[PDB]
């Protein structure tokens, strides 16, 4: 129940949490590297007629267009979820702002210090 | 740029830039012409001392407030007060700053229209907006519901608000305020021998009221105690000596708030107009209004009022509801702090009455959508 | 909301993103270079989309915790 | 964590003036030989504007945790940071959200008690009276055994 | 995939995935626009609160049900209610789930056709099916015969069924239901002094009706007892205090069911329309219908109705037949439980109105073979 013990415990657990957060961040970084590496579909670029080269690059263009279309769809969906999150953030911030909304202001500049000049 | 949050009030003009904690310059709103003849030549005697300068030369002036009860009765003097406020107390030309005046509820239209016409023609501001003095005091408390009793110095008004939706049919505006308490105190002081008559001595009586008077928790018991013992008699030194002793005038002056029959007013006290204002509201938001009763304004600074009012309302209200009275220590500047918060909001930035809009519709624009 | 318009925007982007290249407008080696450029661009796109899925999962986290708190309010 | 960043950011224009002026005012010596090793009290008293006590207590304890009893230029800067508002001020709320996301990566709608158990196992701090008590009271802030998001949200918030 | 068993109802929307025991989300079907002005800026005030959110802000709203008597009178509000139900109370997009709405018997065709057109065009479901609200309540009881009296909140209908063969010529639909009982209770409360007028206070009167009212076994004896003793007067605390005491209004409000002459309706009570519905059936299935009388719907939850109804029918019916009234404890959700059971059947899996079928025949497909 001691304050010193409580602060030591929370400090150590907070640092372990921060360490695990950096661990998760670098873990996601490695996962992204793996996913990008496995995304590539290698092509046998040598010994083919140039018209076939154009054909293959156009096929990859179609693949790219489809993939970026999937990215657009998921971005739009996550954006709608973003709008929903903004609404729920409005809900909680309103329920708490009923008491702590006007906290956003600028104070303590010159009236709090410059007083003996007058 | 930054906005100017002015707050005319009646008794103290409070102004300052938006986004701070306290008004930059607070000074009484009085304009006093000299009344004697004047024999020294070249002394540099002006024709009218305004603001805090006329509270130091008040011995030879005739101070007269330009705002009687919320409404403005002397437009030239009010223009002079505004000019002083802009140029000497803040030293910012109004050509480069939006302004946010404040106005009591249920005031005459012509007052508001003349105010906006002055601000747009004489001082030539970029854009000004007029807000009701109670919504700001509700902003400053960080709430979004609650019924706020803003007992200023001119007029006491009681605006209930729920979930951000104001209830226009439940505003109870009463014209008893600090000035009438000053006059009543000056009238009951004559029962001991002290006579204050001059308009300059009204300031001395106001100082007595501020420093000594307090609101009694129970009136009859205090009247009985002050009539037997002498533990209440507090003395006070006039601006020239000759100390005076105030007996049971201490809690009889601010008692007028809860019994306006003392100064001959018919209406019920501030303890019962709040309950009436609540009962006009719908049956489902009365608990929230009971629990979030807010006090504001200068006159609610009497020592011991937040307990007397709670006792009275608890007597009136049903026994089950919880009665809570929010009395922040920064009561006096609550309206101005709320004004600063409102002017600092991003969502509010498009509600100003832009000058081109005024040029197209005239001063009657204020009653329109841009409220 | 109004999926016809949203799909319309998607198709406008895709036709815009359909950077079809003409015949005598590069070298065969340059054609390979552009193909690999699209490859890398789409790889970065996949990384962005993977992080998007992670953040969307966190969005669902916030949604469920938020609605749980909402119910707790009652 | 943010401690070293706050220490490095002490090199500025305002707190540099503060340290210089304080040194020229009430840091000179010429005492009776008592060695004001605890002169941090003198600095706090001579500040003229006491900060929140958290900074003062962190300076009192965290500094010379080995019990050196000596303050150097770097420790002078540490004290100066303890003077002004150089704190991380609760880190980033995004850090709180990301941490709670890693906690409830299992999608419980809240940080489960087993998340706390594993985190304590990682931190290895001895289970004192405060240990487990903090976890349960935060989880049972409603005191009904139900752990909600805002509970641990405010439990970890306000701290760096 | 799983099917969505929605059940529009009138007063409470009950929904949930097929195959469970209880609906996942149950919330009143009211859409209330705010009616006051609103002064707080940036509070995030919406233009219409639907569902259970408008039962908490009802102090400043004007709640209005979008379904009057089974039929739907305000299609935009009903669409809003459905959108809320799908997206916020269940959080499942309708593009990937069949739906099973429910509809009262003898309703206008246009209502059903518009319902299917909305479900197929706006929400774009894969396949939807509309079922009569009484057959489901018969499913939930695990029977296959019996005459079910489904006294909802909008409309009371009485569908007799034998061996799975419904008798279309013996359906007796009566428009007295819970809402009329709420209005009548609100009208007889005025005899003691309590006046409820606002559309928000109708909810308070509904709560009084739910918590206090009960059906008397014998009406005249109860009227005589309540007029002499005071053992019936039960008190109730309003949402703000000021407790009220309900005397013989307790059993007079739900008595309207058995004597619809109280609210001026001509028809006979629910005790005699069941007997008439039986007597229209053939002479050889009357014993089975007598023995398997089923109660359902919310309004049949009054304490003591399963005995009053049995006494009345036993008085009407021949003395030899046995009269039994099935009153399961899960009466309120009986229709939805039956809907879940029906949607979970394998034999039913090919009766859905597939979207390609709607594209070929238009909304009038619902009256066709796919009923
Ligand atoms: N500390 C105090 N104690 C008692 N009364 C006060 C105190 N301060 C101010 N007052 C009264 O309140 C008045 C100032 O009210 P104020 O809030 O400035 O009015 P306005 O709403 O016009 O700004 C003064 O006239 C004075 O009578
Ligand atoms: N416990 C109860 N006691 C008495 N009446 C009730 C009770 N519960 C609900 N009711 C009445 O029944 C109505 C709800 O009926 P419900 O079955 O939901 O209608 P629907 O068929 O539209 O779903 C409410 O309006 C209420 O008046
Ligand atoms: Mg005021
Ligand atoms: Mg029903």
């Amino acid at each position: 129940i001691s304050a010193s013990r409580k602060l030591q415990l929370k400090t150590l657990m907070l640092q372990i949490a921060k360490q695990e957060m950096e661990r998760e961040a670098e873990e996601r970084r490695g996962e992204k590297g793996r996913v990008l590496r496995t995304r590539c579909q290698p092509l046998e670029l040598d010994g083919l007629g140039f018209e076939e080269l154009q054909d293959l690059c156009r096929q990859l263009h179609a693949r790219v267009d489809k993939v970026d279309e999937e990215r657009y769809d998921v971005e739009a969906k996550v954006t709608k979820n973003i709008t929903e999150i903004a609404d729920l953030t409005q809900k909680i911030y309103d329920l708490r702002g009923k008491f702590k909304r006007p906290t956003l202001r600028r104070v303590r500049i010159s009236a709090d210090a410059m007083m003996q000049a007058l | 740029t930054t906005a100017l949050v002015c707050d005319n009030g009646s008794g103290l003009v409070k102004a300052g830039f938006a986004g701070d904690d306290a008004p930059r310059a607070v000074f009484p709103s009085i304009v006093g012409r000299p009344r004697h003849q004047g024999v020294m030549v070249g002394m540099g005697q002006k024709d009218s001392y305004v603001g805090d300068e006329a509270q130091s030369k008040r011995g030879i002036l005739t101070l007269k407030y330009p705002i009687e009860h919320g409404i403005i009765t002397n437009w030239d003097d009010m223009e002079k007060i505004w000019h002083h406020t802009f140029y000497n107390e803040l030293r910012v030309a109004p050509e480069e700053h939006p302004t946010l005046l404040t106005e009591a509820p249920l005031n005459p239209k012509a007052n508001r229209e003349k105010m906006t016409q002055i601000m747009f023609e004489t001082f030539n501001v970029p854009a000004m907006y007029v807000a009701i003095q109670a919504v700001l005091s509700l902003y400053a408390s960080g709430r979004t519901t609650g019924i706020v009793l803003d007992s200023g110095d001119g007029v006491t008004h009681n605006v209930p608000i729920y979930e951000g939706y104001a209830l226009p049919h439940a505003i109870m505006r009463l014209d008893l305020a600090g000035r009438d308490l000053t006059d009543y105190l000056m009238k009951i002081l004559t029962e001991r021998g002290y006579s204050f008559v001059t308009t300059a001595e009204r300031e001395i009586v106001r100082d007595i009221k501020e420093k000594l008077c307090y609101v009694a928790l129970d009136f009859e018991n205090e009247m009985a105690t002050a009539a037997s013992s002498s533990s209440l008699e507090k003395s006070y030194e006039l601006p020239d000596g000759q100390v005076i002793t105030i007996g049971n005038e201490r809690f009889r002056c601010p008692e007028t708030l809860f019994q306006p029959s003392f100064i001959g007013m018919e209406s019920a006290g501030i303890h019962e107009t709040t309950y009436n204002s609540i009962m006009k509201c719908d049956i489902d938001i009365r608990k929230d209004l009971y629990a979030n009763n807010v006090l504001s304004g200068g006159t609610t600074m009497y020592p011991g009022i937040a307990d007397r009012m709670q006792k009275e309302i608890t007597a009136l209200a049903p026994s089950t509801m919880k009665i809570k009275i929010i009395a922040p220590p920064e009561r006096k500047y609550s309206v101005w702090i709320g004004g600063s918060i409102l002017a600092s909001l991003s969502t509010f930035q498009q509600m100003w009455i832009s000058k081109q809009e005024y040029d197209e519709a005239g001063p009657s624009i204020v009653h329109r959508k841009c409220f | 909301g109004k999926r016809q318009t949203e799909r319309e925007k998607k198709k406008k982007i895709l036709a815009e993103r359909r950077k079809v290249l003409a015949i005598d407008h590069l070298n065969e080696d340059q054609l390979r270079e552009k193909a690999k450029e699209l490859w890398q661009s789409i790889y970065n796109l996949e990384a962005e989309k993977f992080d998007l899925q992670e953040k969307f999962k966190q969005q669902k986290y916030e949604i469920n915790v938020l609605r749980n708190r909402i119910n707790d309010n009652q | 964590d943010d401690i070293y960043k706050a220490a490095v950011e002490q090199l500025t224009e305002e707190q540099k003036n503060e340290f210089k002026a304080a040194f020229d005012i009430f840091v000179l010596g010429a005492e009776d030989g008592c060695i004001s090793t605890k002169e941090l009290g003198k600095v706090m008293r001579m500040l003229g504007q006491n900060p929140t006590p958290e900074e003062l207590q962190e300076m009192i304890d965290e500094v010379d945790e080995d019990g050196s009893g000596t303050v150097d230029f770097d420790e002078f800067l540490v004290m100066m940071v303890r003077c002004m508002k150089d704190d991380s001020k609760g880190k980033s709320e995004e850090e709180l959200s990301d941490l709670f996301r890693m906690f409830d990566k299992n999608a419980d709608g809240y940080i489960d008690l087993d998340e706390l158990k594993m985190m304590l196992q990682a931190t290895g701090e001895t289970i004192t009276e405060d240990d487990i008590e903090e976890l349960m009271k935060d989880g049972d802030k409603n005191n009904d055994g139900r752990i909600d998001y805002d509970e641990f949200l405010e439990f970890m918030k306000g701290v760096e």
